[PDB]
Formats: C-alpha cells, sequence, structure tokens
C-alpha cells in the first residue's frame, strides 16, 4: 500500500485502453505522473475529445 | 415620395442603380392605413394551432441543434465552427423573439391572455427586454411613423442641421461626440446600432414616465429581465467561464442584434422616403404605405424567422396573426401595387446603407454621404467666417 | 507478466510493440478505446 501508481482514466472512472492489432488492448500503470501527461497530450494530439 | 411622375425608365435605372426591384409611385395625401383593412379576406383572421405550434417549436429546434453541437465540441473547435453555431443560436432566438413580439401586442393567442403574457415575458427576458415597455415604444413608433423631430423609436436619421449646430459648439470636427458618430454611422458597426435601442428602454429606470395607475405593471416588467440577468448569467459565467461566457451568450447576442437592426433599419430608409416635419406635410397614410420597403430572403431563412421582415400588412391589419402575414402581402400587392417598394437582402444594399446614405438634409430632402456633407458644410462655415470679416 | 526493454529512445517489447521514444510513441505490431 505506501506506494501508488498514476493512470489516466475517463471522468467516469474508465481505463483508457490504447487497442492495436486483432482488438487486443493494453492497459498502463506509470510510476511518475510526467508519463501520464505524455500520454494525455500525445491523446489530445489525435483525439481533442478525449483528452479534454 | 421623392420621385414623383416620371417614367419607368428613370425609376427602373435608380431600381437597380440603388439596388431595389420595384421603386414606388405616389400616393394620394390625406388617408389612414387603417382603410386598406378592408381588402383583406376574412379567413386571414383565423386561428390554428397548427401555425402556432409549428412557429413556437421550428427555432426551438434550431437553438437546440446548435447549442447540443457546441456543447459537444466546446472548446476544441476552431473559430469558424463557432461563428457558425453562434450565427444559428441568433437566428433561432430571433424567430423565437418575433412570437414574442406578437404576443406583446396581444394577437398571438387572444383566447388565453394570461398564458400568451406569460409566454412573451418568458422569451423576452433572455435578450434582456422588457415587455410592458416593449409594447409601449412600438406603439408610440407606430404613431408616429417618419415624423421628424418625434420618431425616436426608430431609426431617426443624424440631420444637416443638427449637425451643424453640434459642429459650431465643439469649435472644430474632433469632438468626442463628432468622432462617436463618425464611427458609429460610417463602420459597418452600424449594423449593430439595435444595441443603443436596447439602452434606451429602461427609461433611465425612472417610474416617472409613467401612468402611476400602471406602476406595480411596469416594475414586475423590469423584474424579468434582471431575474435572469441576476440568476442566470451567474450560472453561466460560473461553469464556463469567461470563454464559456463569450461563446454562449455574447455572439448569440449580437448575431440577434445584428438581425433586429438590419431589419429596421432597411424597412424604413430609403433615398426617396422623405422625412417631413409635423404640420409639414406629414401625412399617416402615405408613410405607412409609401414609405416602407419590404425585404424578400430566401424561404429557409424566413420559415426560420416567423415571416419578420414582413412589416407593412400589420401596419393596416394590426389584429392580422403572424402566419397570414406572406398570403396578405400578396394580396396588397395586386391593389397597392404601384406605390410599394421591394428590395432583396443583397451584399450592395448594405454597402450602399453604410457608405453614401449617412447624414439626412431636408432642403434636397435626401440621404448623402457624411464626409462629403461636412467638408461642403465646413466649406460653408469657411464662406460665412469670410462673410464674418464685418 | 512484465515487459522487456533496452535503453538504446528506449525501445520496450510486451507479450504492442511499445516505444517510449522521449512524448511516446506506441507502436503496433490509435488509442481509440475505453474499459467497461
Ligand atoms: C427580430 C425580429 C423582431 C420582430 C420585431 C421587429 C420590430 C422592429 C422594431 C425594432 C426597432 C429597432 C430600432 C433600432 C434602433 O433604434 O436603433 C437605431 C438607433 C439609432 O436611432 C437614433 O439613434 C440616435 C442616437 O442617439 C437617437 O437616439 C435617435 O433618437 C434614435 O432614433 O441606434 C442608436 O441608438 C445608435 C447609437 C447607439 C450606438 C450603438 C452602440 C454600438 C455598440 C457596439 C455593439 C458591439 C458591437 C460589437
Ligand atoms: C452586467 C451584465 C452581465 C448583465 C446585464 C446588466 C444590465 C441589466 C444593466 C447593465 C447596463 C445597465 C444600463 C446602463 C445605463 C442606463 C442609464 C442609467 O440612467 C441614466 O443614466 C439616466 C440619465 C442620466 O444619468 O443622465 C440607468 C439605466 C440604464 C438603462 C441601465 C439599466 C440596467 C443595465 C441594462
Amino acid at each position: 500500500a505506501p506506494v501508488p501508481v498514476y493512470t489516466v482514466a475517463n471522468p467516469k472512472n474508465e481505463f483508457v485502453l490504447v487497442a492495436g492489432e486483432n482488438n487486443t488492448q493494453l492497459g498502463f500503470f506509470f510510476f511518475r505522473k510526467e508519463d501520464a501527461e505524455a500520454l494525455i497530450e500525445k491523446i489530445r494530439e489525435e483525439n481533442p475529445r478525449l483528452a479534454r | 415620395t421623392s420621385l414623383d411622375g416620371l417614367p419607368e425608365t428613370q425609376k427602373y435605372v435608380y431600381a437597380d442603380e440603388w439596388g431595389f426591384s420595384r421603386v414606388g409611385a405616389d400616393f394620394p395625401p390625406g388617408s389612414h392605413p387603417s382603410l386598406f383593412s378592408q381588402l383583406l379576406p376574412q379567413a386571414l383572421f383565423a386561428f390554428d394551432a397548427r401555425a402556432a405550434v409549428a412557429a413556437v417549436a421550428v427555432p426551438l429546434a434550431a437553438m437546440a441543434a446548435g447549442y447540443g453541437w457546441l456543447w459537444y465540441m466546446h472548446s476544441i473547435a476552431p473559430v469558424w465552427q463557432q461563428a457558425l453555431c453562434a450565427a444559428l443560436i441568433g437566428t433561432g432566438y430571433a424567430g423565437l423573439f418575433k412570437v414574442a413580439h406578437e404576443c406583446a401586442m396581444m394577437r398571438f393567442i387572444p383566447q388565453m391572455p394570461g398564458l400568451q403574457a406569460a409566454l412573451g415575458t418568458l422569451l423576452m427576458a433572455p435578450a434582456l427586454y422588457s415587455l410592458p415597455s416593449w409594447r409601449l415604444h412600438h406603439l408610440h413608433h407606430l404613431l408616429h411613423t417618419n415624423m421628424l423631430w418625434q420618431d425616436v423609436w426608430g431609426w431617426h436619421p443624424l440631420t444637416k442641421v443638427e449637425l451643424a449646430d453640434e459642429m459650431v459648439r465643439s469649435g472644430g470636427s474632433g469632438g468626442a461626440a463628432m468622432a462617436a458618430a463618425r464611427l458609429v454611422l460610417t463602420t459597418p458597426i452600424k449594423l449593430f446600432a439595435s444595441v443603443g435601442h436596447w439602452l434606451r428602454s429602461w427609461d433611465g429606470l425612472d417610474l416617472r414616465h409613467f401612468h402611476p395607475a400602471s406602476y406595480v405593471e411596469v416594475l414586475s416588467g423590469w423584474a424579468a429581465p434582471l431575474a435572469f440577468a441576476g440568476l442566470v448569467l451567474p450560472a453561466v459565467v460560473s461553469a464556463g467561464g469567461l470563454s464559456g461566457f463569450v461563446s454562449c451568450y455574447l455572439a448569440p447576442w449580437l448575431v440577434f442584434h445584428f438581425w433586429l437592426s438590419v431589419l429596421s433599419l432597411t424597412a424604413h430608409t430609403a433615398p426617396h422616403i422623405p422625412w417631413r416635419a409635423e404640420g409639414d406635410g406629414w401625412d399617416a397614410g402615405r408613410a405607412a404605405v409609401a414609405g416602407t420597403v419590404t425585404l424578400r430572403l430566401p424561404r429557409p431563412l424566413e420559415v426560420l424567422l416567423n415571416n419578420a421582415n414582413y412589416m407593412l400588412p400589420q401596419a393596416v391589419a394590426p389584429g392580422l396573426p403572424m402566419w397570414s402575414a406572406p398570403a396578405a402581402y400578396a394580396v396588397l400587392a395586386a391593389r397597392l401595387g404601384p406605390y410599394l417598394t421591394e428590395a432583396s437582402m443583397s451584399l450592395k444594399l448594405l454597402t450602399n446603407h453604410v457608405t453614401r446614405w449617412q447624414i439626412y438634409d431636408e432642403e434636397a430632402h435626401t440621404y448623402r454621404p457624411m464626409e462629403e456633407v461636412v467638408d461642403e458644410i465646413e466649406a460653408d462655415l469657411q464662406q460665412l467666417a469670410a462673410a464674418a470679416q464685418q | 507478466x512484465x515487459x522487456x526493454y533496452x535503453x538504446x529512445x528506449x525501445x520496450x517489447x510486451x507479450x504492442x510493440x511499445x516505444x517510449x521514444x522521449x512524448x511516446v510513441h506506441v507502436f503496433r505490431k490509435x488509442x481509440x478505446x475505453x474499459x467497461x
């Protein structure tokens, strides 16, 4: 418990997944908020709805 | 009228020179608009619920569509998408405001007067307007149409004489009022001068202009705008911040005021329509029939505005409902044909309104550009200074 | 399981094929989905 991780989600408490080939979807957990920040600012450049 | 007896050739060259389609001949004096209410079939006055619900529901649907889109893409959209949703919302609200103007003159649903009063109040509030004061100013306008020095609730023109007086008081053309007039009636901001109208309502918030027996009714009228601007304009801001304000309220507001101002300004202003003083040849029927211009729009725009351009019919038959205004016009165009004036909304018309017809001089009884007029009257200032030699 | 890493840009490998180019570039061997 004393060590946390960071994730990016919707407002409605749902993980955002990166589906690739053959509808296989990958999640993520980052030990630093800069990583989730990079993920979201990459989401914004190809979808502004989810990133907003 | 200004262009009296003269062949059709000069009429039509003036017409296509100014952008009008059919110019007008000359109406006899000594009449009244309420006369021609006998030329109308009696079926035009009938009430039907179909057109009523259609007129209250189409602009509501346009507004809802614009808002659903705009919120679905709140602030991720570029400026042109914002402009287009604002234009759509402004036009939808101009339609609902025409409905409210109908309820103010008591000719939308006369069977249920309490309901139509409540409906008019509700639809007028979001524009920060009062229903009783609106009724009063519109009646005062109908009674004084095109009367010089008296029609203060319409596009009263800036005359040459008052301009000369202000220039003699200012000691030059650089004062504050000078530059104010300069930018208000020379730039496209003129197409929004209706906002000035908005500020002249609330007659100083002064209950000393009205008849005492009506105080409670007038006060109530002022409390519906305020309540809006006191309960709803906070929420909007608090829920969207400055941007969420300027895109959800201020831009539709500016579009609505564009519609209001352009409609009225085109309605009662043209180079061949004179502004006679009182006692000096002002005639009621002559000013309400010959001194009116009918604007034609595409039928989608018309059905979105609830036929808001057809103003002549409801000045001769003030009880004529809103959905019978197109048809009725077709009747009058047959009998009053040679006297009416008509125009189509095009770029040339607005360019002429902005750049050419700016000052009204009564000696020539016509409109002339502001700059040439001011430099001419300034050259006559120099010549009277030379005449002031001794 | 885990994901192999190689700090060349730091390439990676999963059991798709990430490449956290220092930014991000989640290659495939396109983040339009949401959990349920
Ligand atoms: C602040 C925003 C978000 C909400 C809308 C506010 C309006 C309801 C306010 C702001 C501007 C106000 C007007 C600004 C100017 C005047 C003139 C003022 O009276 C005078 O100036 C009288 C003549 C004189 O002082 O010489 C008070 C009424 C009125 C119409 C005000 C009425 C109330 C208005 C429309």
